[PDB]
RNA sequence: UCCCCCGUGCCCAUAGCGGCGUGGAACCACCCGUUCCCAUUCCGAACACGGAAGUGAAACGCGCCAGCGCCGAUGGUACUGGGCGGGCGACCGCCUGGGAGAGUAGGUCGGUGCGGGGG
RNA sequence: UCGCCUCCUAAAAGGUAACGGAGGCGCCCAAAGGUCCCCUCAGGCGGGACGGAAAUCCGCCGGAGAGCGCAAGGGUAGAAG
């Protein structure tokens, strides 16, 4: 909806906390949140009717948004796919849909990766732009074992309106991301 | 092969060049003929 | 080592970019007449100098053979010859500094660069140091 | 219902269904089912979710398992490959460690027999 | 490093070379005068004091202008300096 | 936001340990295994010389 | 960037260049080969409060009456960032038949 | 009649890039929402519509800066129509008119039209 | 080798030769055609689960070094991609 719980926690605690943290000079100077993209590599276009677009519906039922099949730009013969077409799944989540996806992610999904000592806070590096992978895709609160055939590990990238990495660090760590120290 | 569109049981071969393995097989193109303007013009 | 070459004779005309100064080292052979300096004459003069002042200093060959000198194998005329009889040739115009020796004293440098000029087909000058410069 | 890590058994008896969780074997699955208090012969296709979490509260909190255990096993191995204890060496090249002969045997620590041998 | 130099008034650089003079410019962002400095002394000036030392040009009318020898066009063949221009110092 | 959709109905998320997260997803009734209330936590390894001073002494 | 330039695919004269701001909408007939703007019309600095489809229709009415105020009948639409839509210039009094 | 802003062109980097501060009464943009038109192989991010609660933070405008860039003379060589010689040759020399390229001094973050809106 | 195309030799209009240098064509395409509307490339930097050092994704710097069916030029994103 419009009153996402994580969105409310952002708008009521985190923006004045980052203001009273860094000594900002504008309400829009605080790092906002604008992008959570989910990529699915998925080089699987062999014979014997290898459809494998069930994972598109799987990702759509996770997020709440139907991902697009993205055709490969360059054709390389090392992995045998070629000539553009076959597979790569991308979904891009902006406002309240991104917020309900992060409500499903940060509180329900990561707390669970099979060990999960934390995230990797060397991963921002210069832009806003925190990227993080997922080995096992079914940590999410929708899909257990009896809805798939194989393991479909995606990788998300959340982009902030933060110029450096310290600013997005301080944003996402209070939005609810844990880290490794 | 070099195939010519005929006005439908009529005149006016329209003389295109098809690429027969890639699609052909009732090549259908609206075309302006010599007589009775505009038609369907299936090939050959 | 690259783009297609059995290239033409050109013509060894006027020399301005063909000849500026001595940059590396101290002393320098410098040509006084346009001629084709082969790779064989480059190696011949250089192993004259390095064996003259033995285990010596630096001998910068500022020219480089980059022109396929072509020789027909003693027959009539059907196309270009087979190319590269001794190999490639540095097109050298006069005023060009060909060799520079570095650091080694004047008594070895003047009796080394003279040997290099004796194995080269060009009447040469030998310059000492303190040429064209630019820095403030 | 998954138990630990993600390791979910279905349609099996619970007291060997716990064994598919790494770190729980037959003996711990015998013990810490009636220890919590569950009839240990109820097929997990019908396991009450309150009993699932009353089982899981003993599974995760008591002893270390897949991940925190597995990784300590591997850390014990990397700790054994230190400067050269005799059990960390021969983990370092995969030979066996607790008194196994290797003249003919040891196909489960070696391979795939590389049969490049033989005289004339 | 003082040096005598004269004023070319636009009189034939090849004739100055015939005479043995080294032509040149005296120039900065304040003045621009074609000159000729005599080469038989400019070689002794310039190979002693390079482009890191301040020459001073004494002109036919008094002016003992401080300058840095800025650029020399060598004669490409037939080795000698062919033209000079002097970055005259500013105050 | 087009014709095709996952339709994203409001959804409580119960956990086992008792936390409920009021979120939006497909499949409006959802409960999970572990969420928060697993944050810094259980068994930590006993060190080397600590165990080897536990075992024996002269 | 919005590099669209459905500018320079207009060489026929009397170029009606629009501008759809967040607040107003401006429109102006420019002449080509001698770049002089002939007539123009703002929206909110002319008339009705920010009901932007109807007032973008009304600024077009006012602009076409300004064009027939000096007798210009054949023109050519512009503003490459158009997406010809609810910024409407469905008009009379300009015989472009736009 | 001058600065301010908005569009729109001309010359095409001497006006570009990167800095460094300023702008919000308006204007312009970001924004607040997707019901409304139409939207995106997913996403009202773009496009579009509604709004005006807030902000110049980005973006843009307008100033200073030469760091990169770009422009770059005066000279003078190169080259050369045209002429006349030397050189068995490779090629060079003189006169006559042109006259660069790089370089150096430097110049430089616009200039200018047109129609609106504003003190 | 014989025709055609691209450079170069071709001497800043054109044309210009040799058994001079170096490559291509004897087709293809019912979308690789038309029009309308959008979008920008390669690369490098980082950052990302299998993921090649170049799959896919994100963010900066990227004015053409990418692409245009095919050789080579000419051109070109203010499109011809
Ligand atoms: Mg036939
Ligand atoms: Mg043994
Ligand atoms: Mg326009
Ligand atoms: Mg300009
Ligand atoms: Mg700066
Ligand atoms: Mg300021
Ligand atoms: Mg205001
Ligand atoms: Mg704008
Ligand atoms: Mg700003
Ligand atoms: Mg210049
Ligand atoms: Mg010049
Ligand atoms: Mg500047
Ligand atoms: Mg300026
Ligand atoms: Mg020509
Ligand atoms: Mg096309
Ligand atoms: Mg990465
Ligand atoms: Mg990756
Ligand atoms: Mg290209
Ligand atoms: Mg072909
Ligand atoms: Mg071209």
């Amino acid at each position: 909806p419009l009153d996402v719980a994580l969105k409310r926690k952002y708008y009521e605690e985190v923006r004045p906390e980052l203001i009273r943290r860094f000594g900002y000079q504008n309400v829009w100077e605080v790092p906002r949140l604008e992008k959570v993209v989910i990529n699915q590599g998925l080089g699987e276009a062999k014979e014997d009717a290898r459809i494998l677009e069930k994972a598109a519906q799987e990702l759509a039922l996770i997020t709440g948004q139907k991902p697009a099949v993205t055709r490969a730009k360059k054709s390389i013969s090392n992995f045998k796919l070629r000539k553009g077409m076959p597979i790569g799944l991308r979904v891009t989540l902006r406002r309240d849909r991104m917020w309900i996806f992060l409500e499903k992610l940060l509180n329900v999904a990561l707390p669970r990766i099979r060990d999960f000592r934390g995230l990797n806070p060397n991963s921002f590096d210069g832009r806003g732009n925190y990227n993080l992978g997922l080995r096992e895709q079914l940590i999410f609160p929708e899909i257990t074992y009896d809805m798939v055939d194989a393991l479909r590990g995606m990788d998300i990238a959340v982009v902030t309106t933060a110029e450096t990495d310290e600013e997005a660090r301080a944003l996402l760590e209070l939005l609810g991301f844990p880290f490794r120290k | 092969l070099l195939l010519e569109c005929t006005e439908c049981k009529r005149r006016n071969y329209a003389t295109e060049k098809n690429k027969r393995n890639t699609p052909n097989k009732l090549e259908l193109r609206k075309y302006c003929p010599w007589c009775r303007k505009h038609t369907v013009h299936r090939e050959v | 080592r690259m783009k297609y070459r059995k290239q033409q004779r050109g013509r060894l005309k006027g020399a301005t970019k063909g000849g500026d100064y001595v940059a590396f080292g101290d002393y320098g052979l410098v040509a006084l007449e346009p001629a084709w300096i082969t790779a064989q004459q480059i190696e011949a003069a250089r192993v004259a100098m390095v064996r003259h002042f033995r285990r010596g200093g630096k001998i910068f060959i500022r020219i480089f053979p980059d022109k396929p000198y072509t020789k027909k194998p003693l027959e009539v005329r059907m196309g270009k010859g087979k190319g590269n009889v001794e190999g490639y040739v540095a097109v050298v115009k006069p005023g060009r500094v060909m060799f520079e020796v570095a650091g080694v004293t004047e008594e070895q440098a003047m009796e080394a660069l003279r040997i290099a000029g004796h194995k080269l087909p060009i009447k040469t000058k030998i310059v000492r140091r303190d040429a064209y410069d630019e820095a403030q | 219902a998954r138990i630990a890590g993600v390791e979910i058994p279905r349609n099996k008896r619970v007291d060997v269904a716990l064994t598919y969780i790494y770190g729980i074997g037959k003996a711990r699955a015998k013990e810490a089912l009636e220890k919590t208090g569950i009839n240990p012969a109820t097929r997990v296709k019908d396991l009450t979710e309150a009993e699932v979490v009353r089982l899981r509260e003993y599974v995760e909190n008591t002893w270390k398992l897949e991940g925190e255990l597995r990784a300590e096993v591997a850390a014990n191995i990397k700790r054994l490959m230190d400067i050269g204890c005799y059990r960390g060496l021969r983990h370092r090249r995969g030979l066996p460690v607790r008194g196994q002969r290797t003249r003919t045997n040891a196909r489960t620590r070696k391979g795939p027999r590389k049969t490049v041998a033989g005289k004339k | 490093y003082r040096l005598k130099a004269y004023y070319r008034e636009g009189e034939k650089p090849s004739a100055l070379r015939r005479a043995g003079k080294l032509p040149g410019v005296m120039y900065n962002r304040h003045l621009n005068r074609k000159v000729y400095v005599d080469l038989v002394e400019f070689d002794k000036v310039f190979r002693q004091a390079s482009i890191h030392h301040v020459i001073v040009l004494e002109l036919p009318d008094g002016q003992s202008l401080p300058t840095l020898v800025r650029q020399v066009n060598l004669d490409k063949r037939r080795r000698r300096p062919e033209h000079v221009d002097f970055f005259v110092l500013s105050d | 936001k087009e014709g095709i959709h996952p339709k994203l109905v409001p959804a409580r998320i119960i956990c086992g340990c008792g936390n409920v997260i009021e979120t939006y997803s497909t499949k409006p009734e959802i409960y999970v295994e572990v969420c928060s209330k697993c944050h810094p936590f259980y068994t930590g390894q006993q060190r080397f010389v600590d165990t080897e001073g536990r075992v024996e002494r002269f | 960037k919005f590099r669209v330039r459905n500018r320079i695919k207009r060489t026929g004269r009397l170029r009606l260049s629009v501008f759809r701001s967040l607040k107003h909408i401006y429109a102006q007939i420019i002449d080509d080969e001698k770049g002089v703007t002939l007539v123009s019309a703002s929206s909110l600095a002319l008339k009705l409060k920010g009901n932007k489809t109807e007032v973008a229709r009304q600024v077009g009415r006012a602009l076409a009456e300004k064009a027939l105020a000096l007798g210009i009948k054949q023109v050519a639409f512009d503003r490459g960032p158009y997406k010809y839509h609810g910024r409407v210039k469905a008009l009379a009094e300009g015989a472009r038949e736009g």
